[PDB]
């Protein structure tokens, strides 16, 4: 269960950052909408600044150094 | 690259710089190989919990505790240089010259 | 970080008391040596041995149990050999 | 005798017994009733952060019992 | 409600000092034919409070030292790992729940020994020196054999994080499957608290008295938490407090009632009672409490 | 010192040395250049001179700096391409302090300072086991570790270890300094040929391993430090001097003799890359470094030197001094020129 | 000379220590485990010059999966355009929870 | 109290090693390298953390620079500031902040690298289920399969014990 | 004879012996064996279904697999 | 080089079953008994095919197992059960043995009517 939830959940957060991606940098030349860095076309585990990035300050330190310095 | 490696790496470096010139005394110098010893211990553990190689994770106390066993070599070689003379300095080692 | 505000109050308060109690108010021998190098490494096999409590849940126990007993009878064999041959005394 | 002594005892366990009543005591306080939860482990952390993120209230100790099953 | 848990807890630790300087000087007293201090005020408690404040008060000896600033730097080093040192140790709820607390207690005496070291370096000239050398030495002589015995009785134990020590003592006291372990571990607690059968024999004689009787209330409150303890009510924790506060006060009673009758060790005779007694037996101790679980077939659950 | 100790840190040596040579982690490698370096100690300070105390704080240090060096190449090479192969590496940064790591381990040029220091205060057999085991047990490793390095590195290093190993040396007239510089241009010669065809390397270390014991023992045999009692040695004993003779031109390398053998393969698979100037010039160093092996020979052998009496007394009584193994490696070390195609029997 | 004693005698001494992907004690993989994988059967049985210059492809890809290069590269710029959009004050941003 | 935290407690290690590279007095460099092993103890517990920078704590600035102190106090006197030892540091903290500067303004300042200028919370896991702090049972596996390597440590501690005894005077 | 002279020696042997000793003489260390081999820290992974395997039951209710029965008792 | 396939959210929108989690840890072993068993094939898809937004349709489906089981346990017997998991919930972490005759008063119920 927590499994299933796990991956709706990020794969929420991957939706978001992509369609907000192709709105934020419609300006910029170059700059391929969506493509992964990485050559074989595989399902990774993103780097958490691809899930928890541009979120400013709240939910990145409760959640990378959350558990780190918690108790 | 997580950026905390560069200015760990300066830091070994300058702990470096401080092993080789040293003009008073040797125990500030193998204090500075011992700052030099932790300084490799820091960057590969911080590796080994980054990466989460897991198995493998020997390195950090293994290179611990054998480095730690030479600086106690060098204090026992730095304490028969302090016997066999008044002082520990640098200097008054000008016998044995190349 | 909220142990480092424990830490911080603990400093700081102790820097109080350190302050109101200042500014209110206005050869050598080889045998200490020995004992040194004698905790170093002793100390070092000490650190070997301390993960060992982690260490008792696995699937191969008797060679655990084999090289743990090494370890421990290593450390008795160095503190038997200083032992006899007159390291500590006086 | 020692029955004077007895009362710088007294005193003296008065004086240790304050730190553990007013620590159970926040700790009973400061979740409504509940005890502060405790993680040692990821599986304990990640539990505890579904917990606070469905509640609603961003608060963990609420724990939004059955009344959304449908 | 985070600062007001460090305020409660290190707050109180200077009337504990205070009480304390007046229960070990009542307890020997009464060990003694003496009553006192009685008669300033009613059984003497604002008479400690008067001599903590007089000490205050008295001027110090102008400093004739060398480096000022180390000789700031030490005391406020020993005081302040008084205070840091009462973190995960469980009155009923501990203040920080840590994966491991135990060699954090063992790293941080080392640091005292750091601050003898440096107090010692700082003072004066030569003969202070040297007798602080061989306090440090003595000092360092006992963190191989306490944390050699910790080691041992927290290997039936499992884990670290002294919540399972507090659990897995209910059925009977941990002082049953290691009484010689524990009585050696209480002689080496005597030995890092530095009190009499244990030989000594400067400023703020006031900080470095409070961070000995600190270490002293700490070191017999790990002795409890360590090896006894009654079983844990939740939703009425106050009764465990209170046996635990109770039988803290008893053995510290009892230490300072050790202290009260013996005459201190020849140093020479203190480094060979330490390594020549009691080494092998810890050695010996750590084997067979290394080889007992495997034949119990009770490895502990460790989490 | 004790017998038994002697042997068990005998054993730690050899220990250490298999365990640098077996082990396919590095962190083993680096464990045994660690126990090699705290086993080695105690074999200097065999006697309680303050030369001994001087030569091994040296020695320490720059030992001990090589082996943390050491250590920073490998972490580089983990903070890269992240196992503990020993394979080719992945920086060359990393392959960059790797050898220069082992070349203040090994004794090289510009790392070359420690080595007639520490070889001035000691006795003999300590230097004899320090000189063959530490420029053995790094060998192993550049063996390994050999197709990742910029050519750059070990040339310079070669080149300017047969050079300055060749020009100290004619100002020395102590028997150890001159064996130590004797070893630093053998040394370069030896890291001349790591990337081009290594069974050269170790050939030439089993050669130069073989003619260091002899050099040793034949110094062992008679307590020797000046070459004035080389002279007396020449009256006391002649067979000594013909073996100082052959031994002192087999380190010189002429081709009816054994120590030509090294130089010459070296040539021939050195001339098979089209490399040229190279070889003649190292060859003319070849050239260099055998004067003060011939003024060594002109003092034994070849001349005869006004002799001190009490030889008059010591001719009573025998040469009764034991030799380790002196004339099994003797006549190896000199009459080996017409086995040459034994290069094979290594790989 | 590296000997073969560590094959002769069989009894891998060392071998578990040596690369990732081994068996952990509780069975769990490190980060780059799949990559690791392949460019291990990518250069197993092969010359070590052509398994340099043809497995270079996954090798590339498994140097940016050990240390993240050009993802935290592309990353970073992601920011320095979000940043100086944000100076000019176009669309303040609902990344952050907001519509 | 932000973010960038792991960052700024490399910058007082480095600090740090600084302010024990300019050669003091060697009881200041143990002060300046007690400080620095505190501020690594950090950072390594900040990256997840369980037991190994409370491990070196124990050992370093536990057992390590205690025998520092021990043998600065037996061996050398140090009897009673001079301008090499300020100039170095005053060097150090222009290296530091120049580094920190041309950095934190740029993408990137390089020996040979490429260093990515932001914050190191990257990377990290997802908050999977790990249940054991990985360095635990990592640590705990070895003495199961570490069956070579705590004997060659244990016989190189041994022969060290006996290389202090001969060296101070065996026997 | 020895007992005299250092008798925590002697009782440290003694300690010592019986704990190397000890193990090998034992009913239990299978239990141990057992005990510590029956946790589960991982998940249990299932398998595909047919390659005609008359073995390894489906619902976790069926005895069919090695159940662990030693545990209740003791 | 290439482009990511990432699913819509209309079909990454499912209701979760969002009960508290010491409750769902109180209903667990009931919940690994009657269901569960139709996500093994869910497990059994992830591990063999390593893809999430490949096996994410039976994630959908034990989704609504869970769902259904709730709602089963909910609407009959037992009430006792909340008793139970807020007798579970305030002891710090949860030990089993701290709360053993509330569970063995749910377990009747549940035993007895269901
Ligand atoms: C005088 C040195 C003579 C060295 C041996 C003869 C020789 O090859 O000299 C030419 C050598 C170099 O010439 P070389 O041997 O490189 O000749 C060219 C050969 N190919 C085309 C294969 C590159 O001269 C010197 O080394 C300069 C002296
Ligand atoms: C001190 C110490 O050891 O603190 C431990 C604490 C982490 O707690 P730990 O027991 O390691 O459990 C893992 C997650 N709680 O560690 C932490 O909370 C890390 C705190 C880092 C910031 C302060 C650094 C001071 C130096």
């Amino acid at each position: 269960l927590l499994q299933a939830e796990k991956d709706r959940r990020v794969l929420q957060m991957l939706r978001e950052n992509l369609e907000e991606e192709a709105t934020i940098m419609k300006d910029v030349p170059g700059w391929k909408v969506g493509e992964s860095v990485f050559h074989t076309t595989r399902w990774v585990t993103p780097m958490m600044g691809e899930l928890y990035g541009l979120r400013t300050g709240e939910e990145i330190l409760s959640s990378t150094y959350g558990f780190i310095w918690y108790t | 690259m997580s950026l905390v490696y560069m200015n760990i790496m300066m830091a070994f470096t300058v702990s470096l710089t401080g092993l080789l010139m040293y003009r008073s005394h040797l125990m500030s110098s193998l204090l500075c190989l011992e700052g030099m010893m932790l300084s490799l211990f820091i960057l590969a553990t911080l590796m080994i919990l980054n990466s989460h190689f897991t198995l493998a994770s020997m390195m950090p106390i293994i290179l611990l505790v054998f480095a730690a066993c030479e600086a106690a070599l060098g204090l026992s070689l730095l304490v028969m240089v302090s016997n066999t003379y008044g002082t520990d300095y640098v200097q008054n080692l000008n016998l044995l010259q190349c | 970080m909220n142990l480092m505000i424990t830490l911080l109050t603990n400093f700081t308060l102790a820097t109080l008391l350190v302050t109101i109690a200042f500014w209110l108010p206005q050869p050598f021998s080889m045998k200490f040596f020995l004992v040194a190098i004698t905790f170093l490494l002793f100390d070092l096999e000490i650190a070997l041995l301390l993960p060992l409590p982690w260490a008792s849940q696995t699937t191969n126990l008797n060679t655990m149990l084999t090289m743990a007993l090494l370890l421990i009878f290593l450390l008795a064999v160095s503190l038997a050999y200083e032992w006899t041959q007159k390291g500590l005394e006086w | 005798m020692w029955f004077e002594v007895l009362p710088g005892i007294a005193v003296m366990g008065v004086c240790l017994f304050i730190p553990g009543m007013a620590t159970a005591r926040i700790h009973r306080f400061s979740n409504g009733g509940r005890e502060k939860r405790v993680a040692h482990y990821s599986y304990q952390w990640y539990l505890m952060e579904r917990d606070r993120r469905v509640s609603g209230v961003n608060r963990y100790y609420v724990s939004k019992g059955l009344e959304n099953i449908d | 409600m985070f600062m007001i848990n460090v305020l409660t807890l290190i707050i109180p630790i200077l009337l504990a000092v205070a009480f304390l300087t007046l229960v070990e000087r009542k307890v020997l007293g009464y060990m003694q034919f003496r009553k006192g201090p009685n008669v300033v005020g009613p059984y003497g408690l604002l008479q400690p409070i008067a001599d903590a404040i007089k000490l205050f008060i008295k001027e110090p000896l102008r400093p004739a030292t060398s480096s000022i600033s180390m000789f700031i730097l030490a005391p406020i080093l020993a005081l302040t790992l008084a205070l840091t040192m009462w973190i995960p140790l469980p009155m009923p709820y501990p203040l920080i729940n840590m994966n491991l607390g135990v060699l954090f207690m063992l790293a941080m005496s080392s640091l005292a020994v750091y601050s003898i070291l440096w107090s010692g370096w700082a003072s004066n000239s030569k003969y202070a020196l040297i007798g602080a050398l061989r306090a440090v030495a003595q000092t360092i002589s006992y963190e191989v054999t306490l944390a050699i015995i910790l080691l041992s009785v927290l290997l039936m134990n499992g884990s670290f994080t002294l919540s399972t020590l507090i659990i897995t003592q209910e059925q009977v006291w941990l002082i049953f499957p290691a009484w010689p372990l524990a009585m050696m571990w209480f002689i080496s607690t005597l030995a890092e608290t530095n009190r009499a059968p244990f030989d000594l024999t400067a400023g703020p004689f006031a900080l470095f008295f409070m961070a000995e009787y600190a270490n002293i209330i700490m070191m017999n409150i790990f002795t409890t938490t360590l090896f006894l303890g009654a079983f844990h009510n939740p939703y009425m924790p106050e009764l465990y407090t209170i046996n635990f506060t109770i039988k803290s006060l008893l053995l510290s009673i009892t230490f300072l009632w050790i202290r009260a009758s013996y005459p201190r060790f020849r140093y020479d005779q203190l480094m060979h009672l330490l390594w020549k007694n009691f080494l092998p037996l810890t050695l010996a101790l750590c084997m067979w409490h290394v080889s007992l679980p495997i034949l119990l077939s009770s490895i502990p659950p460790q989490t | 010192m004790n017998p038994i100790i002697l042997i068990i840190i005998l054993m730690t040596v050899m220990l250490g040395t298999i365990i640098v040579m077996i082990s396919t982690h590095w962190l083993l490698i680096w464990i045994g250049f660690e126990m090699n370096m705290l086993a080695i100690i105690p074999i200097m300070m065999k006697k309680h001179n303050p030369r001994a105390t001087e030569a091994s704080t040296k020695y320490f240090l720059t030992q001990s700096t090589a082996s943390m060096l050491l250590m920073m190449a490998i972490i580089i090479n983990l903070m890269f391409s992240g196992q503990w192969t020993v394979m080719k590496l992945f920086n060359p940064m990393a392959s960059m302090l790797m050898t220069m790591a082992l070349a203040m381990k090994l004794g090289m040029a510009p790392f070359h300072f420690w080595v007639p220091e520490v070889t001035q205060g000691i006795p003999l057999s300590s230097g004899l086991i320090l000189l063959t085991w530490q420029k053995l047990a790094p060998m192993s490793v550049l063996y390994q570790i050999l197709p990742s390095i910029n050519l750059d590195l070990i040339l310079t290093l070669s080149i300017l270890s047969i050079t300055i190993g060749g020009w100290g040396g004619l100002n020395q007239t102590q028997l150890r300094k001159i064996m130590a510089y004797s070893s630093i241009a053998h040394m370069g010669w030896m890291t001349a040929v790591l990337l081009y065809n290594p069974t050269m390397t170790l050939l030439n270390l089993i050669i130069y391993i073989i003619m260091t014991s002899t050099m040793f023992t034949l110094f062992m045999a008679n307590s020797t430090t000046t070459t004035l009692s080389l002279s007396h040695t020449w009256n006391k004993a002649p067979i000594m001097t013909i073996l100082v003779l052959i031994t002192l031109l087999s380190m010189g390398g002429l081709p009816p003799l054994s120590g030509f053998m090294p130089k010459w393969m070296i040539i021939q698979e050195m001339t098979k890359n089209d490399s040229i100037i190279l070889p003649t010039l190292m060859a003319i160093t070849a050239l260099l470094n055998l004067y003060f092996y011939m003024r060594l020979t002109y003092s034994t052998a070849l001349t005869m030197f006004p002799s001190t009496n009490n030889m008059k007394m010591k001719w009573q009584f025998p040469t009764t001094k034991r030799m380790t193994l002196l004339p099994t490696m003797t006549v190896l070390s000199t009459m080996l020129l017409p086995l040459t195609p034994i290069l094979s029997i290594l790989e | 000379p590296f000997f073969d004693v560590q094959k002769k005698l069989g009894v891998d001494l060392d071998h578990w220590m040596t690369i990732q992907s081994a068996e952990q004690p509780h069975r769990i993989p490190a980060r780059c485990h799949a990559f690791e994988k392949e460019w291990i059967e990518c250069a197993h049985g092969i010359g070590s010059i052509r398994a340099e210059k043809e497995c270079k492809i996954e090798f590339e890809d498994f140097r940016e999966c050990l240390l993240r290069q050009k993802t935290m590269k592309r990353l970073n710029a992601i920011k320095r355009q979000r940043d100086k959009l944000i100076k000019e004050g176009k669309y303040t941003p609902p990344p952050h929870h907001s519509g | 109290m932000m973010t960038y935290i792991v960052f700024i407690l490399s910058i007082i290690f480095v600090m740090g090693f600084v302010g024990f590279s300019s050669k003091p007095s060697p009881i200041y460099g143990g002060l300046g390298l007690i400080v620095s092993g505190g501020v690594g103890c950090g950072i390594v517990l900040n990256f997840g953390g369980s037991f190994l920078g409370l491990m070196v704590f124990l050992i370093y600035l536990g057992g390590m620079m205690v025998v520092f102190g021990y043998t600065t106090a037996m061996a050398t006197e140090q009897y009673p500031s001079n301008k090499v030892v300020l100039g170095t540091f005053i060097t150090g903290l222009l290296m530091e902040f120049l580094m920190v500067y041309y950095v934190l303004k740029d993408k990137e300042v390089e020996i040979v690298f490429k260093f990515n200028g932001m914050g190191d919370w990257v990377i990290y896991d997802t908050g999977d289920s790990g249940f054991f702090s990985e360095e635990a049972m990592g640590i705990a596996a070895l003495y199961s399969y570490g069956t070579w390597l705590v004997i060659v440590t244990g016989w190189s501690l041994l022969i060290g014990v006996v290389v202090i005894m001969e060296i101070t005077r065996g026997n | 004879n020895v007992w005299a002279k250092e008798p925590v020696l002697v009782a440290s042997f003694a300690i010592a012996g019986l704990a190397v000793i000890l193990p090998t003489l034992s009913p239990y260390t299978k239990y141990s064996l057992m005990i510590n081999r029956a946790t589960p820290y991982n998940y249990p992974v299932p398998l595909r279904d047919d390659g005609n395997m008359p073995d390894v039951p489906s619902h976790p209710q069926d005895p069919q697999g090695p159940s662990l029965e030693w545990l209740k008792r003791l | 080089p290439g482009i990511v396939e990432l699913p819509s959210l209309e079909d990454l929108k499912v209701q979760e079953v969002k009960v508290s989690s010491s409750v769902l840890k109180a209903a667990a072993h009931h919940y690994g008994a009657q269901c569960d068993k139709p996500n093994k094939e869910f497990m059994l898809c992830r591990w063999e095919e390593k893809d999430p937004r490949r096996c994410l349709e039976e994630g959908k489906l034990v989704n609504q197992c869970a769902l259904e089981f709730f709602r089963q346990i909910k609407r009959h017997c037992a009430e006792p059960f909340t008793e139970y998991w807020t007798c579970i919930d305030y002891s710090g972490l949860q030990l089993f043995r701290r709360c053993r005759k509330e569970q063995a008063q749910f377990d009747k119920c549940v035993l007895d009517k269901l």
